[PDB]
DNA sequence: GGGTTGGGGTTGGG
């Protein structure tokens, strides 16, 4: 079986965690505030080419395989997983991000979440996006998140993923809050 | 922002301070007269007041603070520290946005005080004038702390974890070693 | 140290009552039950209530096993409309037939102010009022813990 | 006529843009609003407060905001409280001015940045504001208008709604770049001549070979079909076949050949070499100028270009007509500039499709669809142009030819071969050894220093005699960790030493900067002359030679160190200021913003902690003004600090541990700083003014001990004094001397230019060379001794003037790329020294004509360049301008509105506003006729204009002559309606314009402007 | 599994 932690809990265990440690969590929270300040999104190969070379006219040709390529969107989010306890902020990647655009909307397909932010952020329709975005605030989910102390820029940090995203039942969540109280009124 | 307070140095203002106040206090004070060294050996009373010079100034997060007792807690980065202020009258000049917790503040001038308690010396640093720029709301998690309202226990605790802490334990009690051997 | 706390209508009722009765405190709207507080989590049926002459605010009703609390809901000015979780509980209350549900709300209360609710949404689950039941008590039993 | 003002308000700028319909101050928009009442009692402070700020919005939204009756105002809540409830409104919204340094989680908002702009925000001002409003109406006003809020004389800070720098923001195919910027500065050697090893004309010594390495182009998808990719791999084959049969020893021989005494000079160069003792100064000169005399002509290179290419590629590639086009064009190719590069479409719009004869289509649209057939066709041609090019010509030059340009010979190009270059290359080591330059181990550098900071490389300059190294910090080691380069490292330090330049100026010592401030010095220099009653003068000018290099760091460092203008702590912040640009206000075609009237640029400071008289803290932005138009700064969330302890350890580290390499060659400096480095002028200029004020005491009361006027500025390592006696000037270059031998520095050339003469031997001056000149120049600017006036220096011959000027040219953006293009080489310096306070009329007349007289010179080749493409096959500029006289149109266009705008300017910056409209009317006719008399004279012979273009031009400068004497005209009868009073000014221009009569005609002005 | 801000353009003094 599964074992659940507080954001309290994961927050205490990184700041104590020295740098290069990871660990894993699963939290019953809500995802809410996602940005898109920054680029939504990049650009990667079929081969998983490390150094995508920038051309002009939409040209795109890989060096980890070393052929004419399609272009192949890459979706980056941002946002903010929050109990009753507490809030961080985590990192949401392509498909975590493609499953909740699917979820939201069953439209677009999976891996078409990517593309079809692309076009819209192109060809200048950013409301859609952002009603989009909207109406994912306060959506409830399981989290599988990890943190990672790790040195950016001779500089240290915590950076906090997300693996994966389960729908949201309230029994075992209830179940689990009951022998947690249960537990407290014993001691 | 934790870099911008981090390039501060607040430990080398810190040491340069505490190295002029010892100075002045040994050049002013070789008069060496018994009765005199006496009679200022009292309970609970300052002895001396060592206003820092305008280079020494820095601006640190206002994480709490405690009116009872005037004290208030500074923070920047890995470390916090645990001051007093003269008075209410320091908040009130502060032009505090909403409150005086979370807002960021740059400390105008300060001064070391020196007192002698329980047959030892306890050096105190009194915020003199405060000034409020804007307010940050970003909790920083400092795994390292030095008490300045505890003397040496409050301030040599936690040393071992952090080299620029030892090294302004050792200066402190050392200064406390000078101060001792010259009064007594 | 967390601004946000779960508790239902009596305990609005007593808090509100409390701090009424006594207002010797803190020179702040914030609240004090085992410290500040400015959100709320509550889970109860929803009913709207017809004010008069009252455009701008719009006044709820949060009916529970423990007691009643009045909330204000606000809408934008630029133009008059609703915000779209309660049109949703609207369209979803004219559809089956004008039956009022369960929602589980987070609002927002200050001191010498009315109570703001922000959003709700509506739950079809009663497993859902347990949930909300255990989850006030064990952040009572956090709150009183950490206090000491 | 539309008139440019020194004053403006912003209230009066922003009602003429159109996308705003409501704008006006928040006092009127409160009486409107009915919030407040003309009876109701207000502070003053918040009056003016009222007063002075500036709102607008898109749309009308007064009704919205009536006062309603419903519910009092009364506020309970914080002004906070109102401001996070706001930002929570503002919800997904990213651009928004209060939204900066902050983030909103849920229905909580975070602050994490600094933010200078949150004090007005937050300031008792904006308490009361919102204690009038009310929370629901402050929530929607911080959203639905835009805040200014005057801080400043003239100057705006914007502190809500949408941020300003938003208004300043189906494919189609790009051809590909020649990569001709890759020939220059190659000074890699091979023993056997032809191309490097890592060419694929080497590494092949089979299709297969050539098809990896040709990939990138074998694989493209221009290619209709795969027989097109096998004939273009076959063709390749060819060609890398013919290719190893050249004789390039032959070839170098028969075209480019080596001097006959080359044999000669490789034995010198090596006997200096081996030499132990120092060589003879007047012999390395002597063969540095023999070795910079064998370059090679543009036409020996072309030839030699056009055998290598006719015996390696097939004619069939091309065709037969286009291999013919493209050899021709290679001549222009090779002659083209420093800063300069063809285009594919050069070469396109010139062959034919149909020459090719292996073009294959797979469907037959060869008689359907031309147009599409030949653009697929270009699509490949343009490649086979790209690929021929960049791989055969480019390689070739790199690897044969050292190519650059000389010191003093502008953008102008040269070629030399390896060789020779190499034989340079050594000679310059010998000299910078024994100067300046060691050879170093990396035992000795630390290894802290060595993994922090890059190194550097060296470049070298051929000089008239001897060389000039240049030395870069472009490089950043991809190793240990390392991302910017030294000067992204030290712009911090660049800043804060920018900051010091500001008291720099006038407190410890005589150094200027910039073209104001010699202007101001300037001024009142010749206010106190004429103060004086006009007396004799007398200049000397001189300067140091290598000022870099002989820079002690030892002082430098203590300097550095016990100077107290340098403060312990500083902090950046970053800002966007929007300042009104050089175009006169519209009266009321709709489609206007704010780009038309506002120029956007990124500003930093760096401000101390100190309660300074500036007091940055409260606006967090320092600017300088030259005039009353307003200005608008938005601020930024991304703070920096940085401390003295950092500066002091950069300065230590570049002073001692600066690291160069050279052909492999690590180099360290032994004394001075490196140029290059962008704190490198400001430096110097300290270090030198603390000696110049260290010798320099007497001039500090010499005004008030015997009352003489004198003037010293110093410009970098370059000295100018003028002054009234003799005997200060002497014992100015005495404590000059004197100071020089002690600090152990020396002038270049030992040679002064001075105004007098007086004998040297009593001053121990034997070794100077006095030059005397009744003229002085300083900085290529020319100084009247009589007069006091002062005008630029220009070249005299076509031949100078194109050696400094790049043409660059492209379809798409020609009329702005003109209009641009000539109005920089008009404002480029005329306007720095336009002042009236310096120059009567007669030398402003004077300085226009000679400046305009240098500057159409230099535009003649942009025209010429123009009537290289013929305007009638583009639709854009034939719907406008017809299809017979297409160039021309657009050249008089062009040069009409040019020529309008830059008199327009002129008279801004001549008169005030309080001049008559009259007046400035003449005036800007008067300049608009010198402009185009002297346009027109100039192109009058030409050929290309010598028929349709004239014409126009000569109706153009008759419609400006009868224009001015119509105005001249009628200026005395509307002078002799008594309704206006005529100030000093006024009564000169008037006097001047009789005198000069410009009645009747220009005769009488031309001999007195047109003096040389 | 991501990551200053990379350019565009080239005149006149030093
Ligand atoms: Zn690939």
């Amino acid at each position: 079986q599964r074992i659940y932690s507080s954001i309290e809990e994961i927050i205490q265990q990184a700041q104590a965690s020295e740098i290069g440690q990871k660990k894993e969590f699963y939290v019953y929270g809500n995802l809410v505030s996602i940005q898109m300040k920054n680029k939504l999104y990049y650009y990667r190969c079929t081969c998983q080419g490390k150094s995508v070379l920038k051309y002009h006219g939409d040209s795109f040709f890989c060096e980890s395989c070393q052929q004419f390529i399609n272009p192949q969107v890459h979706l980056m989010l941002r946002a903010f997983v929050q109990d009753s306890t507490g809030t961080i902020p985590v990192m949401i990647f392509d498909q975590q991000s493609s499953q909740l655009i699917n979820q939201i909307d069953p439209s677009i397909h999976v891996q078409e979440a990517g593309q079809y932010v692309k076009n819209c952020i192109e060809n200048g329709q950013e409301e859609i996006i952002r009603q989009l975005f909207s109406k994912l605030d306060f959506a409830r989910f399981i989290f599988e998140i990890q943190f990672e102390n790790k040195e950016f820029n001779n500089e240290q940090e915590i950076a906090y993923k997300v693996l994966k995203i389960e729908k949201e039942n309230i029994k075992e969540e209830s179940k689990y809050l009951l022998k947690k109280l249960e537990h407290l009124i014993n001691n | 922002m934790k870099l911008l307070l981090q390039n501060q140095n607040i430990f080398q203002k810190l040491k340069n301070t505490l190295n002029g106040c010892i100075k002045k206090f040994y050049d002013t004070y070789q008069d060496l007269e018994q009765m005199q060294k006496f009679e200022m050996i009292v309970e609970d009373k300052l002895l001396f007041r060592y206003s820092c010079s305008q280079s020494e100034m820095f601006s640190a997060q206002i994480q709490a603070h405690y009116l009872e007792k005037r004290v208030l807690q500074l923070t920047d980065g890995n470390v916090k520290y645990i001051v007093n202020f003269r008075d209410k009258g320091v908040l009130d000049k502060a032009n505090f946005f909403d409150t005086p917790n979370n807002s960021l503040v740059i400390i105008r001038q300060w001064s070391y005080e020196i007192y002698y308690t329980k047959n030892t010396f306890q050096i105190n640093l009194v915020i003199d004038e405060m000034r409020c720029i804007d307010i940050i709301t970003t909790i920083f998690y400092c795994k390292l702390e030095l008490d300045f309202t505890q003397g040496i226990k409050g301030i040599s605790k936690s040393s071992s974890f952090s080299n620029q802490i030892y090294e302004y334990s050792a200066q402190y009690y050392k200064a406390i070693q000078l101060l001792k051997k010259l009064l007594i | 140290p967390q601004i946000t706390v779960p508790l239902n209508c009596f305990m609005i009722n007593q808090i509100v009552k409390a701090a009424k009765e006594n207002p010797q405190a803190h020179s702040g709207n914030h609240y004090e039950w085992y410290g500040a507080f400015e959100n709320a989590i509550i889970t109860a049926k929803f009913e709207f209530l017809q004010s008069i002459n009252d455009s701008p605010k719009i006044m709820g009703k949060l009916s529970d096993s423990t007691g009643c609390i009045e909330v204000v809901i606000q809408k934008s000015k630029m133009s008059d409309e609703l915000p779209e979780f309660v049109q949703a509980y609207e369209i979803e209350l004219q559809n089956n037939g004008n039956r009022h549900k369960y929602v589980r709300a987070m609002l927002k209360m200050r001191k010498n102010a009315q109570i703001q609710l922000l959003y709700f949404s509506i739950v079809n689950d009663a497993n859902e009022i347990s949930r909300h039941g255990l989850d006030l008590c064990l952040r009572y039993l956090q709150r009183k813990h950490g206090i000491e | 006529k539309q008139m440019l003002t020194r004053k403006e308000d912003l209230l009066t700028v922003l009602k003429q843009i159109s996308a705003l319909k409501y704008v006006s101050n928040l006092y009127e928009f409160l009486l409107a609003t009915e919030k407040i009442v003309q009876t109701s009692e207000l502070d003053t402070q918040f009056q003016e407060f009222l007063t002075t700020t500036i709102i607008a919005s898109e749309q009308n939204l007064v009704e919205n905001y009536k006062q309603k009756y419903n519910q009092p105002n009364f506020s309970q809540l914080t002004i906070k409280q109102v401001i996070d409830d706001s930002i929570i409104l503002l919800g997904n919204k990213q651009n928004y001015v209060q939204q900066i340094g902050t983030t909103t989680i849920g229905f909580y908002v975070e602050y994490e940045n600094i933010n200078l702009s949150r004090q007005t925000l937050y300031s008792s001002n904006f308490r009361n504001l919102l204690n009038i409003f009310g929370e629901e109406d402050f929530k929607y006003f911080l959203i639905d208008f835009l805040v200014f809020t005057k801080v400043e004389q003239n100057g705006y800070l914007q502190v809500a709604g949408v941020c300003l720098n938003q208004y300043f923001s189906e494919n189609q195919y790009i051809y590909p770049e020649i990569q001709r910027s890759q020939i220059f500065y190659c000074n890699h050697m091979g023993r056997e001549p032809g191309v490097f090893k890592s060419s694929f004309f080497n590494y092949s010594e089979p299709q297969t070979i050539i098809k990896k390495t040709l990939l990138k182009e074998y694989q493209s998808k221009n290619f209709s079909c795969q027989e097109e990719r096998d004939l273009f791999l076959e063709f390749t084959e060819k060609i890398v076949q013919n290719f190893h049969n050249i004789n390039f020893n032959y070839l170098l021989k028969k075209f480019c050949k080596l001097p006959e005494n080359y044999q000669s000079l490789k034995s010198q160069v090596k006997q200096i070499v081996q030499s132990e003792n120092k060589a003879n100064q007047q012999s390395c000169e002597n063969l540095f100028n023999s070795l910079y005399d064998t370059e090679i002509s543009y036409k020996q290179i072309t030839n030699f270009l056009r055998q290598i290419i006719q015996n390696c590629v097939p004619n069939q590639l091309l065709g037969k007509k286009n291999f013919k086009v493209f050899l021709e064009k290679l001549y222009e190719f090779v002659q083209m500039k420093r800063f300069e590069n063809q285009k594919v479409l050069d070469y396109i719009c010139f062959m034919d499709v149909f020459d090719v004869e292996w073009f294959v289509d797979l469907k037959n649209q060869k008689f359907t669809q031309k147009r599409k057939y030949i653009s697929d066709k270009r699509k490949i041609l343009g490649d086979l142009i790209v690929f021929i090019i960049n791989k055969i010509v480019i390689p070739v030059l790199r690897y044969n030819f050292y190519i650059t340009e000389k010191h003093k010979e502008g953008s102008q190009i040269f070629y030399y071969r390896k060789p020779i270059w190499k034989l340079v290359s050594k000679l310059t080591i010998v000299k910078l050894e024994e100067e300046n330059l060691e050879k170093v181990e990396e035992k000795l550098i630390p290894e802290d220093s060595f993994q922090k900071y890059p190194q550097g490389k060296l470049r070298i300059i051929p000089k008239k005699g001897s060389f000039r190294p240049i030395m870069t910090f472009l490089r950043k080691d991809k190793q240990k960790n390392i991302k910017l380069n030294l000067n992204q490292i030290l712009m911090d330090s660049q800043l804060v030493f920018r900051n010091l330049k500001d008291m720099l100026g006038q407190k410890i010592g005589y150094s200027v900067f910039d073209n104001k401030q010699i202007s101001e010095k300037f001024a009142q220099f010749i206010e106190k002359w004429k103060n004086k009653g006009r007396p004799q003068l007398y200049y000397v000018t001189l300067d140091i030679k290598k000022c870099y290099d002989s820079i002690d760091q030892m002082k430098l460092l203590n300097f550095f160190n016990q100077s107290d203008l340098i403060q312990d702590t500083y902090f950046i912040n970053k800002y966007l200021l929007f300042q009104r640009n050089k175009r006169p206000l519209l009266q009321i075609m709709d489609n206007i913003n704010f780009p038309y009237y506002f120029n956007l640029k990124e500003r930093q400071i760096a401000y101390s902690l100190y309660d300074d008289d500036d007091q940055i803290l409260q606006k967090g932005f320092k600017e300088i003004q030259s005039d009353d138009r307003p200005f608008i700064v938005i601020n930024q969330d991304k703070p920096r600090c940085i401390t003295k302890d950092i500066i002091h350890n950069h300065l230590k580290h570049i002073s001692q541990y600066n690291v160069i390499s050279f052909n492999k060659v690590k180099f360290r400096q032994k004394r001075g700083i490196p140029q290059g480095l962008n704190i490198s002028g400001v430096l110097c200029s300290f270090y030198f003014g603390k000696l110049e004020e260290e010798y320099t005491q007497f001039l500090k009361n010499a005004e008030q001990v015997n009352g003489s006027i004198n003037l010293l500025m110093r410009l970098t390592d370059d000295y100018l004094f003028i002054s009234d006696s003799q005997q200060n000037a002497l014992n100015l270059i005495v404590q000059l001397q004197n100071c020089a031998n002690n600090n152990g520095f020396m002038f270049n050339d030992q040679k002064i230019t001075t105004n007098f003469q007086f004998p040297q031997e009593d001053y121990n001056l034997e070794h100077f060379k006095i030059s005397v000149q009744n003229e002085c120049q300083w900085i290529g600017k020319s100084i009247d001794m009589n007069t006091l006036e002062i005008k630029s220096i220009q070249k005299q011959t076509q031949q100078e003037i194109n050696q400094t000027i790049n043409v660059a040219i492209s379809i798409k953006n020609l009329k702005s790329q003109l209009k641009n293009k000539l109005r920089s080489l008009f404002l480029n310096q005329l306007i720095d020294y336009f002042n009236p306070n310096i120059n009567s009329f007669e030398g402003l007349c004077r300085q226009l004509y000679h400046h305009s007289k240098a500057t159409v010179m230099k535009f003649y080749p942009f025209m010429t360049k123009l009537f290289q493409i013929d305007l009638k096959k583009s639709k854009q500029y034939s719907v406008q301008y017809g299809k017979e006289n297409t160039n021309e149109n657009f050249l008089k266009d062009i040069l009409y509105y040019t020529v309008e705008d830059v008199c327009k300017i002129l008279c801004y910056l001549q008169f005030e506003d309080e001049i008559n409209s009259n007046i400035k009317e003449i005036f800007k006719n008067l300049y608009s006729w010198i402009m185009w008399d002297i346009i027109v004279s100039y192109l009058k012979k030409k050929k290309q204009f010598k028929g349709y273009l004239n014409k126009l031009l000569q109706k153009i400068r008759k419609s400006r002559f009868f224009y001015l004497k119509e105005g001249c005209k009628s200026l005395q009868l509307i002078l002799s309606q008594q309704k206006y009073q005529l100030n000093k000014k006024e009564l000169e221009a008037i006097e001047f314009i009789d005198l000069n009569n410009l009645i009747q005609d220009i005769k009488t002005l031309i001999p007195k402007i047109s003096a040389k």
